[PDB]
């Protein structure tokens, strides 16, 4: 996005940088949960080839 | 490309795309 | 076999198994009937249906299994699963002699031992106390060492302390990725329910206290206590087999204190003295004379083994501050005084360690550990570090460049 | 059958369903009959049934063994032996044959 | 490839495991195949020493035991 | 300012008022199943609305139809309180009036007899509580709305990833509500094809036929008519001046005397114009350029009568010759342009198999339902019936009007089916997208995003039932006899009443209300799931679905989802949100018109809010309410920017409404990081209630409105003064502006008292008010569990500070001071039920009876004769709590078992001990006892006494009521006689029941005590029925399940307080668990001696970003200050003028807040009150994105007489020396959530073993032993340890010989195993030797 957070968290946030942080946030949270399952599947088969 | 998916194309040998030939 | 209320309840091959044989039979019959050729050839079509439906079921039309619509399991989906078979995948069978608990800290561990509940202990050894009851003759037989630990008798605690000794336990956590998810480990009687691990552990296990549960695992076999001590023991593995740097790094509230502990400000009580040694160096902090951090040059005295296999010793007056010199008194002999007197960061921090083992070997190496960690924590707690609102400064020019 | 017909007429009729003992009178038997034939006529459930969190856990996983004999208790027979066994030396040769005989 | 090289293994009891039960069954059942065990998957679905490790001694003394007389 | 507010108020920092006060939380859970459930006279959602649909219902064309009158709700056979208990569904008896009417044979239609069957019972469908939930069996379960894809046509891409040539594609699906899926979709050839449902796919066109539509009208249809006139010789041609445009010329192009374009010349806006002014209508065209040109209509020769070109065929310069000769003036041909109008549908009808309509309806039905042989009546039939038959297919209003809106139509409802106008309409707008005009839409938005919710759904399941009762009800009525049997023999109950209790049951949206905590009930009863039946899955979906999306705004809540396998696809409602009209989300806003910001709320749905321009909640305006600034930040179509003051159509209602109840709570929410505020609001609903109901020393403002909205508190029905105040009941008496002239009354509030949770935790009201003391309507009268004073305390704030202690605080572990488990403020009441079963087996039946083999007085002193445990006898583990004894005859034993009973002569029973005994660990009161018994057991002695001791208490009851109700009564009586031949004190000498006979003069005086006469012997009635009814329901048998005799259950109240391993966190996110609890000697303690209860690791505070849990112990420390100012003014009892003084500039600070106060208040009892209620801190409000801010708490904390920094100087409890630097202390508020460590622990030696294969599994709960894993065994396999392997799989598990050759080693001294073969694996050997596969062990 064109118009960055301009404020931080010692001071306050208003509505739209909240809502617009929150993507981050969850997209973060759904990336690593995703990246939990391909580590694990990527063991599975590195240790089945060893 | 990069990350942990391009570890697993590394070691599963795949073919890129578009490849060059030697 | 039966059921509560006395219903029953059976396995789905009994529906199939009964089927092949109804048909079957009834072919037989249909034999010695001199039946047409187009009803007996139904037979054996129906017959041929039961038996694959019986070894393999998918494979044609997936019978169902009678007034339930999920169809009936079969031989072939009894071996089969996900994936391939149900035996060895995850997971994988229950195993006994084992238990679980939320986790805590428990700082005043020594790196080989762990915090261990009583009650679970006392179910977890219960063979282990029968047999040492009647060995010593505390109890005429089996059944009444039962009924003496079933009442929880005083006499027992002492007993468990013998068996508990030298006899390691298996740590383990959820998510185990590489070899040093189950560690061994000493187990220490612990009052309470919950389980202390050892902090640099900690990094290891990739454990965070946010609720987390670990489990217990007892070596029964004697060849399984010596493979806990000698392979699976929290000392012999300091070092990640994935890179030769040591994983037992102090983490972070250890590395506070001793950053905080050597580290010098411009100004401080006790600027520019000098000392005899190490030992003057504490007397002189603890009474509130010197600041921790404080330039001083104190005598001290290194090690160099730089002979034939043979430690050389050094004196001299070292420029350093008042922290560097306490902490001086813990590292062992050969290592220079160069190693500690850096302001300590984390990298700092475990390159000493590093070199510690690479030098001394190993058993200097784990009681070093220890002491570090010790230390780190008690200095940490003096030092009052903490965090307010007005420790975050804002720029001012923010606004500005905004 | 005739008791499945029964409960159908006698199931609006009565607005909930007739009482265990409802269609006893209804029925020619001594009627309290109703109960123990209730019971055979249901048909045993599939020990493979999938049940909670659909997790491939089954019925069947969750039926323990009754006709084993735990350990605990196996340890004190092998106890016993040795505690009769020894109780009955220290008496005389023929008490000991006769409480063995008895 | 990493998967792919995993399939070939000459234990089929191996390979039953990770694979596609029915089929490594059928393949492996026609051709008389006798799994000599000798690897670690299949020493852990029977339940005896993995021969490795502590192991290694033990099974290396009686794989020398075969062949022989 | 109210009654309850003048005992507390909470201190409001933050400007902005607030225009709109939030709306009932539970609004949209009550108001669907109130839909639902209700004679309503017309269509309108309901069980009026699904009749109507599949009314009447007429037998198989033998004219006897049987029509749909109306229906009646009976009273609910148990009340709610009495329907938990014995374990029934919270129901009503649904009682529907039918009409049989039969048509004489064969006639003009007309009724030889209609008998009107009252009333016909079928099933009993479920009750909504007064909360919101369900009761199923004994236990209180919520229903989520749910989030699915709103009915009607969506046109979608799929570009990028198909076939990886790019181009994307473009695919319309029409969804009904009821029916198949019709699916339209492209190729790469730009084909167009057809799939009904998921179905196969098939070339579109094969519709138009099965709608009978040939060839030549397909054509027709879709494409336009290009005239060919041959005119002279060979071929003029007709020209639309605009058909050139995007095309070069082909020919000499010539018209109107003047040659405008040469041929090769490309047609730009220079042709177009000249030939549009100059009216070119035809020009002469060569014969070759009609070699591509497909003829439109069938064109036969007159002569031969025979076919010269089908319909859909490409022209030649031959072919034209052949109907030339023949007469044939006209050819048409289609106008085709690549940019345009594309050529699309034409080459569809080359791969169309079928010719005319019943080969098109074959070819549909043997798709549907292949491999079976077609039929002219089952093409014909099925076709009709997918999208046609107004029983298996329907849209309804929203589709219909969706469908219709995004066609542009004008109509907003319409059929509830497809029309074959419909089916075309849709075809052409995806062509129209295809070509490049239009776009499509986006599955994520919430205006395509319906939101059902419990009387929707119920709606649906009870429709299943009377269609799959339909089938049965044509078929009965099929073979009928005359007027014998009526519309009730017929209609049964089990398959109406199966689809109902099917859903409520066992579906996947009915589940258990989360309750041990006010906040996760009310979050439960809002929320949203898009899994389900008819919902997307967890495999499916998806990161677009998941994500958070623009229109989510005011809507869902961004930051309250869970955190597991499923995020995004659960959220919750926001604030002040509200199911529109139609289903979807509208939130409030404010209309502006010109440039004043106008206070009227208006309503505005996903789409409604797209082309208004909306302001921001966070503005500046004044005075007349003019935006200050001349520009404002605003969003207006998916998009922020600064925009201009005489702009904006609408600004925000409040600050809040983005987020949801649970977010709204946390304070200072804007100073922490998104990923620690979700956990914040996800750990928050998992707080035990505690023993102590305390109050949030730091807060929102919404606690208040939370408390109320959830039924946890009891609320005044109207105001009055209390008369009577008991830890039981409340009886208010009514003022007379409230009060209904009829019946006089009193509002008696029964209390709910200690009592079982479906969480085990305790849920017990307290009485908030005193005796005599005024409240009026909307006032709170009694705390539930975790409530105080009207508000919501879901823990209690303590003294923490931040600084690291010798590491007990290592990670987020916390280090509690010895302080707070004394103060019992922690603990926590779980109530526990334990069951006893005496059932019956086939060795016979089962005796409750106290007469247990082998066990001693001390075992049977806390029990009875009977054998059941007193009630309020403390018990401990291993204790009985009903003795159970289970035959088992003649055992067998054994030689030396022989020889033990006859030297120590006991006669061992021919019955075994089955009974209930104490869980071991667990250690609780006994609170109650139940027994259920079988209809025809006859109740024991104990059995009998509690029934008996029932009744009692039950009459007791009743009778309270009519007592205080008589007076209250009589004491209006006493009143109106007084108007009207007044006499005080002569009246209440005589008996007060010889009161009734006196009249009054003319007036309506004498009709109010004639109202008040019929009234009272009413009561006296109702009374009656009442207290009979209630006695029969104790004496009646209770039901039982197959095969049990009787039932005791036990209720046990354990007290467990807090010990090391719990699980503890702020609002913030911070997790913990207790590491050591520490002595108070030990505890870090400021210069006034005061020690602090709990010491932080501030480590935790950078790394995790919440910045707000420094902020909110900061202003806490503030907080207690006023507290303990307040408190020392008060134990120094200056007086009311010193303290009020004080009090006023605290609720001021500085400027501009919205709070306003005193004194208003009564200056002496009134304000006196208030200041002891603060005294243990003064509560303050943050509003969410409305809070204080730095100035403001810097300025409090001046007030406070505490330095402004927040930190101060702390000095260990054990050396006694300083700590260096200042640290941060103040008061968090901190929850406990259930994860409590005497729970999680388990530890198992040898326990029961699973019969199929031998594997540990708990059956007493000693719980089977820790599951080993394959990334468990891989551990194992890196470290050399074979034999910790073997032993592992073999003898600690699945060896069923090892296992037991291994123990008695154990015992022995001898550690060793002889381990053998693993069960799992023996028996994997039988299956594959039950095949035909020999599997052998060779060799040695
Ligand atoms: C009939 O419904 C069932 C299955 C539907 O099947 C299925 C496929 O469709 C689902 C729908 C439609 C959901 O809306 C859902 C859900 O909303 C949810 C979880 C995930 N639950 N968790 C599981 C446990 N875990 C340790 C934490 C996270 C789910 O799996 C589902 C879910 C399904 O999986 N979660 C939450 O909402 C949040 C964040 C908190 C939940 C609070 C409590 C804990 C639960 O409400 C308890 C009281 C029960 O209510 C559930 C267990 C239901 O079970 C019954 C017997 O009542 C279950 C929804
Ligand atoms: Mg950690
Ligand atoms: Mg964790």
């Amino acid at each position: 996005i064109e118009t960055p957070i301009t404020a931080n968290f010692r001071e306050g946030l208003n509505v739209l940088q909240y809502f617009i942080s929150t993507h981050g946030a969850r997209k973060g949270l759904a990336d690593t949960a995703l990246k939990t399952a391909n580590s694990g599947y990527l063991t599975r088969r590195l240790v089945d080839v060893a | 490309t990069g990350g942990l998916p391009r570890v697993a194309d590394l070691f599963e040998a795949r073919r890129p795309k578009e490849p060059a030939i030697l | 076999v039966p059921l509560d209320g006395g219903r029953f309840a059976t396995s789905d091959l009994n529906d199939l198994y009964r089927r092949v044989i109804n048909r079957n039979n009834r072919l037989k019959r249909l034999l010695d009937l001199a039946a047409p050729d187009i009803i007996v050839r139904n037979e054996k079509r129906m017959l041929q249906e039961a038996v694959d439906a019986l070894l393999d079921n998918g494979r044609r039309g997936r019978a169902i299994t009678g007034s339930n619509k999920r169809p009936l399991k079969s031989l072939a989906d009894m071996i089969k699963g996900k994936q391939g078979r149900f035996r060895q995948n995850l997971l994988g069978k229950r195993v006994d002699y084992s238990g679980r608990s939320v986790i805590t800290v428990g700082p005043y561990l020594r790196l080989h031992q762990c915090g261990l509940p009583k009650k679970m202990a006392l179910e977890l050894f219960k063979p282990f106390i029968y047999g040492k009851l009647e060995l010593r003759g505390l109890a005429t037989t089996i059944k009444a060492a039962k009924k003496m630990v079933e009442r929880e008798e005083a006499v027992v605690w002492d007993i468990l302390d013998e068996v508990i000794r030298e006899h390691p336990v298996l740590l383990n956590r959820a998510p185990t990725l590489h070899r040093l998810g189950i560690q061994a480990f000493e187990p220490v009687l612990i009052e309470g329910k919950a389980i202390q691990l050892h902090p640099l552990v900690c990094a290891a296990y990739n454990a965070d206290f946010d609720g987390d549960q670990m489990a217990v695992h007892v070596p029964l076999t004697l060849e399984a206590q010596l493979e806990a001590r000698a392979l699976m023991m929290s000392t012999n593995n300091i070092l990640s087999p994935a890179n030769g740097e040591p994983i037992i790094v102090p983490s972070q509230d250890v590395v506070l204190g001793l950053y905080y502990m050597t580290r010098d400000c411009v100004n401080a009580k006790g600027e520019g003295m000098v000392l005899t040694g190490p030992k003057e160096a504490e007397r002189l902090y603890r009474s509130g004379l010197a600041s921790l951090h404080a330039r001083v040059k104190v005598r001290i005295t290194e090690y160099e083994k730089d002979a034939n296999g043979e430690l050389v010793a050094k004196t001299s007056l070292k420029d350093t501050t008042v922290g560097r010199a306490i902490l001086w008194m813990i590292v062992p002999k050969g290592l220079p005084y160069s190693i500690v007197n850096q302001a300590l960061g984390k990298k700092a921090i475990s390159k000493m360690l590093n070199t510690c083992y690479r030098i001394l070997g190993l058993k200097p190496t784990v009681i070093f550990a220890d002491q570090i960690m010790y230390t780190g924590f008690a200095y940490a707690a003096r030092s009052g570090a903490s965090v307010g609102i007005d420790d975050m400064v804002i720029p001012e020019k923010k606004h500005e460049i905004i | 059958n005739k008791l499945n017909r029964i409960s159908r007429q006698m199931l609006q009729e009565m607005g909930r369903e007739p009482t265990p003992e409802e269609l006893a009178e209804r029925m020619l038997m001594p009627e309290d009959k109703i109960r123990k034939v209730l019971k055979i006529a249901k048909e045993p459930i599939s020990m493979e049934t999938p049940i909670g969190d659909d997790e491939d856990s089954h019925l069947g996983d969750f039926i323990e063994d009754t006709t084993l004999e735990l350990p605990l208790d196996s340890a004190t027979t092998e106890s016993l032996r040795a505690a009769t066994h020894d109780v009955l030396a220290g008496l005389t040769a023929r008490e000991a044959k006769v409480l063995r005989m008895r | 490839g990493i998967t792919k090289a995993s399939l070939a293994t000459e234990s089929f009891i191996s390979a039953a495991s990770f694979q596609e039960t029915t089929r490594v069954l059928t393949e492996a059942a026609v051709a008389g195949k006798r799994d000599e065990l000798r690897g670690l998957k299949e020493n852990v679905i029977v339940g005896r020493l993995i021969p490795a490790g502590t192991g290694y001694a033990y099974h290396q003394d009686r794989m020398r035991r075969r062949a022989a007389g | 300012y109210s009654y309850t507010e003048k005992k507390r108020i909470r201190k409001d920092f933050g400007k902005r008022p607030q225009v709109l006060d939030v709306p009932y939380l539970l609004s949209i859970q009550l108001d669907s199943f109130q839909k639902f459930i209700e004679q309503d006279p017309e269509g309108q959602y309901g069980l009026e609305a699904a009749f109507r649909s599949v009314f009447p219902i007429q037998s198989y064309s033998g004219n006897s139809e049987l029509q749909y009158v109306s229906y009646r709700l009976g009273e609910p056979v148990f009340d709610v309180q009495e329907c938990q208990i014995r374990g029934v569904t919270y129901s009503a008896p649904l009682r529907v009036k039918l009409r049989l009417v039969i048509y004489e044979r064969e006639a003009p239609e007309g009724t030889v007899k209609d008998i009107k069957e009252q009333e016909v019972y079928m099933g009993e469908i479920p009750l909504m509580t007064d909360n919101g939930t369900f009761v199923i069996n004994g236990t209180e379960r919520v229903i989520v709305s749910q989030l699915h894809r709103s009915p009607g046509v969506f046109f979608d891409s799929d570009k990028g990833k198909t076939h990886s040539s790019g181009k994307v594609l473009y695919n319309a699906r029409i969804i009904p509500y009821r029916g198949s899926w019709l699916d339209f979709e492209f190729d790469p050839k730009d084909n167009l094809f057809v799939r009904i449902d998921r179905r196969r796919k098939l070339p579109a066109t094969i519709i138009l036929r099965a709608l009978n539509y040939t060839t030549e009208q397909i054509l027709d249809l879709f494409f336009e008519k290009v005239i060919f006139e041959i005119r002279d010789n060979k071929l003029q041609m007709e020209l639309v001046p605009e058909r050139l445009r995007g095309e070069t010329a082909s020919f000499d192009i010539e018209a109107n005397g003047k040659v405008y374009v040469e041929k090769g010349r490309r047609i730009t806006a220079r042709h177009i114009r000249q030939l549009e002014k100059d009216d070119v209508k035809l020009i002469e065209v060569p014969v070759e350029y009609i070699a591509g040109k497909v003829v439109a209509k069938d064109y036969i020769d007159e002569s031969t009568g025979e076919l010269i070109c089908a319909a859909n065929m490409e022209l030649s310069l031959d072919l034209l010759a052949k109907l030339s000769q023949s007469g044939h003036k006209r050819i048409e041909t289609l106008f085709t342009n690549d940019l345009d109008h594309g050529p699309y549908i034409s080459e569809t009808l080359r791969v169309d198999p079928t010719n005319d309509r019943l080969s098109a309806l074959v070819e549909i039905y043997r798709m549907m339902r292949p491999g079976e042989p077609p039929t002219r009546e089952a093409a014909e039939s099925l076709f009709e019936n997918l999208f046609f038959s107004e029983d298996r297919y329907d849209l309804s209003a929203v589709g219909r009007m969706k469908f219709n809106r995004s066609l542009l139509r004008e109509e907003i409802e319409g059929s509830g089916i497809l029309s074959k106008d419909d089916i075309i309409d849709v075809m052409k707008k995806l062509i129209d997208i295809r070509n490049g005009k239009g776009e499509v839409d986006d599955i994520d938005h919430l205006g395509n995003r319906r939101i059902r919710s419990v009387g929707e759904m119920a709606e649906n399941q009870f429709r299943v039932g009377l269609v799959r009762v339909e089938r049965a009800v044509k078929e009965r009525l099929s073979l009928g006899d005359l007027d014998t049997l009526m519309p009730q023999d017929m209609i049964n109950a089990k398959p109406i009443s199966a689809a109902v209790k099917e859903f409520f049951g066992s579906s996947q949206l009915s589940q258990f209300m989360v309750q041990n905590n006010p906040l996760s009930e009310i979050t439960h009863k809002r929320r949203i799931s898009a899994l389900g039946p008819g919902g997307l899955t967890r495999e499916r979906a998806g990161f677009e679905v998941r994500d958070v999306h623009p229109t989510h705004y005011g809507r869902v809540c961004p930051i309250e989802t869970p955190e597991g396998p499923n995020i995004g696809l659960i959220n919750s409602l926001s604030v002040y949100a509200q199911t529109n009209e139609y289903g979807f989300l509208e939130t409030p806003y404010r209309k502006v018109t010109d440039g004043v910001v106008t206070d009227e709320i208006h309503y505005l749905s996903a789409i409604e809010e797209g082309n208004y321009v909306i302001a921001q909640a966070n503005s500046n305006l004044d005075e007349e309410g003019h935006f200050v600034e001349d520009l404002v930040t605003c969003r207006s179509k998916g998009e922020s920017s600064l925009f201009s003051r005489d702009q904006v159509d609408y600004m925000d209602v409040s600050t809040q409404q983005v987020v949801s109840v649970g977010a709204s709570l946390i304070p200072f929410l804007e100073h922490d990081d998104a990923n620690r505020a979700l956990m914040g609001a996800n750990m928050q609903r998992q707080a035990v209630p505690t023993l102590r109901a305390d109050k949030p020393l730091v807060g929102t403002g919404m606690e208040r409105a939370v408390a109320v909205d959830s039924g946890v508190t009891a609320v005044a029905k109207r105001g009055g003064v209390v008369q009577y105040v008991d830890a039981s009941r409340i009886v208010i008496k009514v003022n007379e502006d409230e009060m209904y002239p009829g019946e006089a009354g009193i509002d008696i509030y029964n209390l709910t008292k200690y009592t079982r949770s479906n969480q085990n935790t305790c849920i017990n009201q307290m009485p908030c008010v005193s005796l005599g003391e005024p409240v009026e309507r909307g006032d709170v009268l009694a705390d539930g569990p975790s409530t105080d004073l009207g508000e919501l305390a879901l823990g209690q704030n303590m003294r923490v500070a931040f600084m690291p202690w010798n590491g007990y605080n290592f990670e987020d572990s916390i280090l509690v001071s010895e302080r707070v488990v004394q103060e019992d403020r922690f603990t926590t009441i779980h109530i526990q039920e334990l069951a006893c079963v005496s059932r019956d087996t086939k060795l016979g039946p089962e005796e409750i009876t106290a007469d247990i083999p082998n066990v001693g007085e001390a075992a049977l002193s806390k029990l009875d004769e009977s054998g059941i445990v007193y009630i309020g006898a403390e018990v401990t583990g291993g204790d009985i709590l009903v003795g159970k004894v289970t035959p088992k005859g003649e055992t067998q034993l054994t030689p030396e078992e022989k020889l033990l009973r006859a030297i120590f002569g006991e006669k061992a029973s021919d019955v075994k001990d089955s009974s209930l005994r104490v869980p071991n660990g667990v250690s609780g009161t006994v609170i109650d006892v139940q027994v259920f018994t079988r209809d025809g057991v006859e109740k024991d002695k104990r059995a009998l006494e509690i029934e008996e001791m029932q009744l009692k208490q039950a009459k007791k009851d009743l009778s309270e009521e009519l007592q205080i109700l008589e007076a209250g009564l009589f004491s209006r009586i006493r009143a109106v006689l007084v108007a009207g031949g007044v006499e005080a004190e002569k009246l209440d000498k005589l008996p007060r029941d010889r009161w009734l006979e006196l009249g009054l003069t003319d007036e309506e005086k004498q009709n109010q005590l004639e109202q008040l006469a019929e009234q009272y012997d009413e009561l006296k009635h109702e009374f009656e029925k009442k207290l009979e009814a209630k006695r029969r329901k104790i004496t009646q048998g209770d039901d039982l399940a197959p095969g049990v005799l009787k039932i005791v259950k036990v209720y046990l109240a354990v007290k467990r307080r807090i010990q090391p391993g719990d699980k503890m966190a702020g609002r913030h996110g911070n997790k913990g668990v207790i590491s050591k609890i520490n002595p108070i000697e030990d505890m870090p303690y400021d210069e006034n001696g005061t020690p602090v209860d709990i010491v932080l690791n501030p480590l935790g505070v950078p790394s995790r970003m919440n910045i707000g849990q420094i902020l909110e112990t900061h202003l806490g420390m503030a907080a207690k200050g006023i507290g303990d100012k307040i408190n020392a003014m008060l134990k120094q009892q200056q007086e009311v003028a010193k303290l009020r003084e004080f009090i006023q500039r605290a609720y001021d600070l500085g400027a501009d807040v919205r709070q306003k106060v005193d004194l208003s208040t009564f200056s002496d009892e009134e304000v006196m009150r208030l200041a002891e209620n603060l005294r243990k801190g003064m509560p303050i409000a943050t509003p969410v994105f409305d809070g204080a801010k730095e100035a403001e708490i810097k300025e409090l904390l001046k007030l406070g007489d505490l330095p402004t920094s927040g930190q101060i100087r702390l000095y260990d409890g054990r050396t006694g020396e300083q700590f260096e630097r200042p640290v941060t202390v103040g008061y968090m508020y901190m929850l406990k959530l259930n994860h409590l460590v005497d729970d999680k622990m388990h530890a198992r030696s040898t326990g029961s073993y699973s019969l199929v294969t031998q594997q540990p599994l708990g059956g007493k709960a000693q719980f089977g032993g820790q599951r080993f894993g394959e990334m468990e065994v891989w551990a194992l396999e890196a470290y050399g340890a074979a034999y910790t392997l073997q032993e592992m799989l073999t003898v600690k598990s699945d060896d069923v010989n090892g296992r037991t050759k291994m123990y008695k080693n154990i015992v022995d001294g001898n550690h060793q195993m002889e381990p053998g073969m693993p069960e799992s694996f023996n028996v994997l050997l039988k299956e594959i030797r039950s095949l035909g596969i020999n599997i052998e062990l060779e060799d040695e």
